[PDB]
């Protein structure tokens, strides 16, 4: 566990800090109305995008990761959301799918997947719980 | 030499998020048009876009909401139709010269107000799905007008003044210096003498402003018509800021673009697929599933949870006990379940029996105990079966159906992979017992006295059977209501224990019987070896039943004596 | 020693329900329809001075099942589809219509002219029933009357009669040929030998059915010139009687409507409403299975105190559910659920009370309303309510403080409180607020495989001493099912007196403490004692509590060392 | 007790006429099929008191229906009773569900060798009831 405000502080640090802007995944990055979430839009990596042909026989547009902070586990927890690269008319569609098995899409909320649950702790997080299984830079 | 012709880079880079969609939704519920807002980060700027990033969500919609301190808020529109032609049909280069002309008239009063940007959209809420184009005027008075620009890096000292007036005034998109030297607001009158511009640039891309840049300098040729040659600074929050010295020159009438450019690289609108969140069914269904494998994966690894979901499961009754093992069995993940009940809901079995309502009586119990299943989780396969199940030690009301009944049961335990004794009493778990012993299939009998329960499982040495060897399954015997609940869920917790691999499981103990007390609140655990003698498991009476058929069954039933002269209980 | 002939009305009705249940079964179907019923001539009720008419559902049927001396008597049942049309309708009129087919039928066969018919009104939203019965009993010529004197010498034609009445059961009448031998009714026969026996429906002392009328009215057409004859009134009683009989002096006079209760000429009144009641049927056949459980098993098992006992429920999830449901089912009829949350597509599989559909509603309304969908008679509230926990700050101050202020509310007005909630920390304010407004308490907490039961009510609470009682625990299915039913069996054995010098009651033992484990299927039963130094029992805490109000609960709330503090365990 | 012998017992016990010479009954009937035996009677004075006592409301009459339990092949008491009131000023009857049943003495009351039928009818009905 640790404190709202120590979550708080160290999220802004992260977001100024541009690790994630100067990542090479993100095609956006935002925090939310508040100060207290971070809404990362990424590319999907090679692999993920291996998998997701193999697996779901469709293409990955992008993928969505959200860092918000839970006032009951008071840990941080990462809401996932997945896209699918698609088309109508002839104009590129993207649409938000539900995989059939996501645990093997990856090598491993209300709307939303959820991965499920000291100055350095928000820093030391996001290394394990994203830089692993994704690649940085 | 050293100069050039000034190029422009695309002013914003747009992402809708999918809560702006549902706020999109909500409004139509709640062609027209309607304001925007949105708050730039000039200050972190991913490496992957060559523009800032300009963000909408549903708080996009109100007009005054809370930005960080060095962001700059944007005011924009979006234009909804309320059918899918319309859209298409829609003059784009016309409707976005228009927003220019808005612009351009706001621009000669306030030169920062002639920035903004614009969507045009059509929400299909049958299929929830949404197609958007955003566009930012952009304008040349006069179109014929281009900008020659050299470097000039003498300039440099006053980079760091403006990043940091620019911070501070975030409505304000350009400033200029005064004759003291020093930034200020623009006006047109003092830009006249001092002949230096400053403008705020939504570009990362060296020496290649932002396209906005054409509607400032348009405002500044109608302000100062005979300036032709200033200095040009394009301020950004980065090392990317750079001075120019500029001239004017010729090669009114205005040209206008700014259409976004799709992921192709094509003027088309995108288009975002939210169907998915119509399917709470498929929602629900990994839910679920997901909640069970963190019974595998957090705690238990070597659980298995397949052979559980693959399992199929009769239930024999639909009273207390077939109502509460069916939840704790969907509870598990079971999918596929038969009940068997010859019974109709009383007004007053709701209370008890926990898949009936007050509403449902006069309703076939088999039946509706399946209905329920799918009530409470619509994916589950269940059926149910209006069936009797002949009591031993008594004659048979119609021999016809009874046989028929006979058939049917066989039949429907051939199907099945565990049977649950659920009936009311001993005297209608013979029949079933025999014939799962033929069959051969795993059992679990639950019998419930006045405070107390049995729990037991038939075999595959060996364990043998409920008839094997005080108001306990008594049938006119009224039970405490907390037994039934205790033995259900002992009952299905002993038969995902007995389906993984062993003798204790990953699960724990799998005994023979379980025994419990209300009284002492106590549980007793014993074994019991197969009885030679028993009217059940003993070869003679599966030779019996072998050779003979319904007619051994028929005599069996009627006169339970000659069932003991079988099994050679007679003589003990 | 002569007399003129009177009569004793024909036919006394009764009507079962089931003719009733099947008068209405026809109305929703689709005039007059036909209806057949067996009389038993042989075994009359004493009460009665004429044969029973006995009415059933199977009274439609147009051949029943018939015992062997029994007469099929046949008849009509008119009904109407408004009751002004019953009551405006003519009696003395349709009557006589009736006995004019009666005394059509009666010149082609003497057996067919006696007959009934029912006129009847079906009300089928209060489902109340009129009826009326008559015997179409026809006097012709109406000037026509019969004088009787006895001929005690003919007594032994009786046993004749009786057999032969026995025999034919759908012969009304018999003669005598020359032989004097019984046989069927003919005009020739009858003409010469003049003797004339009448099957009698009447157990009136020398007093025949009204029945008579329509035989002797049928003599006169076919035998014109027989003025003096011998008449038998037979029956399957001792009081056959033999009569000397002469005719003595076209218009038919038509009688036969049957009397009600009161002697009045006047339909009958049938309130079959309380069939339309299952609300009261089930609450009677509830409490009545409930009863079953104290004069059969436990004869001083106290009912009425779980009855009356209000209940508290602080959770709405998967043990509030299932709790919930034991209590409904021993008898308690107030319950008062407390959740914060809203039923997810998920929930209905762990959670006893939500269906599928009902996800995106709120719980404790929701489960409120279920129960009164289980059993409609329930006194059932849901409240959205938030418990804050402990060693967390405060979401929103103002909010909580008018939340902590309604569960104390709720507490004070409810007799027994249940701990069903998810985690630890939630179960110190409702522990303590219940301390202070000294309510009875059962906790019940899930782990893995193992569970919690125990009771607060010096014993000592929760907090007074590895997956147990987490936030984020999964719990096998079987956990809570165990925790809920026991902790339901534990308050209800916690409500009997306990017997003398010992803890024992009439359900058993009272443990302080209950945990449970699935894998080795086993029950721990442990005792503790109340501790001085606890954070949510401690007269040091509970006087805190009383003179600082909501500041301690904040205080407590969001710093734990200053509540460990004031109880004195740190 | 077996079926047949209840069956035989049940038509012996009909024809005997007891229940036909009791004072109470106001009609005795077999059903269609012969497995029972319709009894209905007039309110004791006893039962009268009560139900005005306890329900305060009159009697009409009551209904016995012996029958045939397969299930625990013993034999079944069932238990209706009538009320007494009026519509216009004429007699009407009316089912009623007793708020205390226990205390006054398919929606009936239910209760809970070859002298069987004889003595069964003695203990669960004509002792409460009388003869
Ligand atoms: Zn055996
Ligand atoms: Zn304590």
């Amino acid at each position: 566990m640790i404190p709202y405000q120590e979550w708080h502080s160290q999220l802004q640090s992260l977001y100024d800090s541009q690790i994630f802007h100067n990542w090479a995944l993100s095609q956006d990055v935002h925090l939310n109305d508040e100060k207290d979430g971070l809404l990362l839009r990424l590319i999907p990596t090679r692999q993920l995008q291996k998998n997701t042909e193999r697996i779901e026989n469709k293409l990955l547009n992008h993928i969505e990761l959200y860092l918000t902070y839970s006032k009951v586990y008071n840990e941080p927890l990462l809401l996932l959301r997945i896209w699918e690269e698609k088309s109508i008319d002839g104009i590129p569609m993207t649409k938000l799918m539900l995989p059939t098995d996501i645990e093997s899409l990856l090598d491993v909320g209300s709307v939303w997947y959820s991965f499920h649950p000291m100055s350095t702790y928000l820093r030391r997080w996001v290394s394990i719980f994203i830089f692993s299984w994704l690649g940085y830079e | 030499s050293s100069e050039r012709v000034l190029s422009y880079a695309p002013a914003f880079k747009s992402f809708l998020d999918t809560s702006f969609f549902q706020e999109l939704s909500r409004l139509k519920l709640d062609s027209t048009s309607q304001p925007l807002t949105v708050n730039l980060d000039l200050h972190n700027i991913p490496k992957s876009a060559d523009q800032v990033p300009l963000f909408l969500t549903n708080r996009s919609f109100e007009k005054h909401n809370n930005k960080r301190t060095n962001e700059v808020p944007l005011q924009g529109s979006i234009f909804n139709f309320n059918v899918l032609d319309e859209f298409k049909n829609l003059d784009k280069q016309l409707f976005l010269h228009q927003r220019a002309l808005e612009c351009w008239e706001d621009g000669i009063k306030d030169i920062n107000k002639c920035v903004s940007f614009v969507i045009i959209s059509f929400a299909d809420l049958k299929k929830y799905r949404f197609y958007y184009w955003l566009g930012v005027p952009c304008f040349q008075r006069p179109s014929s007008t281009v900008l020659h620009v050299r470097p000039e890096p003498s300039l440099k000292g006053l980079f760091s003044k403006c990043q940091k007036w620019f911070d501070v005034n975030y409505s304000k998109w350009v400033c200029i210096l005064d004759a003291d030297d020093e930034i200020v607001n623009y006006d047109k009158s003092i830009i006249r003498k001092t002949k230096v511009l400053a403008i705020r640039d939504t570009s990362t891309m060296e020496n290649v402003p932002s396209a906005l840049t054409k509607n400032f300098l348009s405002v500044l040729q109608y302000d100062v018509p005979d300036l032709i040659d200033f200095k040009l600074l394009i301020i950004r929050q980065n090392e990317g800021s750079f001075a120019l010295n500029a001239t004017f020159a010729s090669i009114p009438d205005m040209k206008v673009s700014g259409w976004e450019r799709n992921v192709q690289g094509k003027l088309a609108p995108r288009v975002v697929d939210l169907s998915s969140l119509l399917d709470p069914l498929k929602i629900a269904d990994q839910s679920v599933d997901l909640n069970l494998k963190l019974m595998k994966w957090r705690i238990l690894p070597d659980l298995n949870l397949d052979i559980i979901k693959n399992t199929k499961v009769l239930l024999l009754g639909a009273g207390t006990l077939g109502c509460y093992v069916s939840r704790a069995l969907i509870a598990w993940g079971v999918r596929k379940i038969t009940f068997v009940d010859n019974g109709t809901v009383s007004y007053s079995n709701p209370v008890r029996q926990a898949l009936y309502n007050f509403e449902d009586a006069g309703k076939p119990k088999a039946e509706l105990a399946a209905a329920s299943l799918k009530r409470i989780f619509p994916l589950m396969d269940a059926t149910g079966v209006k069936l009797s199940i002949p009591m031993i030690g008594h004659k048979l009301v119609n021999e016809e159906a009874q046989h028929k009944d006979f058939d049917r049961l066989r039949a429907l335990i051939k199907e099945h992979d565990i049977i649950f004794l659920l009936v009311d009493s001993r005297e209608s778990r013979w029949l079933p017992s025999l014939l799962s012993n033929i069959e051969n299939k795993t059992v679990i009998n639950a019998a419930l006295g006045f405070d107390s329960y049995l729990v037991m499982r038939h075999g595959n040495k060996q364990l043998g059977c409920y008839f094997c060897h005080r108001t306990l399954d008594q049938m006119c015997t009224v039970t405490r209501p907390g037994v039934a609940m205790m033995a259900s869920s002992l009952a299905v917790e002993l038969m995902t224990s007995l389906l993984q691999t062993k003798e204790t499981t990953v699960l724990g103990d799998i005994p023979h019987q379980i025994r419990g007390f209300l009284h002492n609140f106590s549980i007793l655990k014993l074994e019991t070896p197969a009885y030679e003698h028993c009217p059940a498991c003993s070869p003679k009476v599966i030779e019996a039943f072998t050779d003979l058929g319904w007619e051994f069954v028929k005599k069996a039933l009627e006169h339970p004596l000659y069932l003991e002269e079988i099994s050679g209980l007679s003589v003990i």
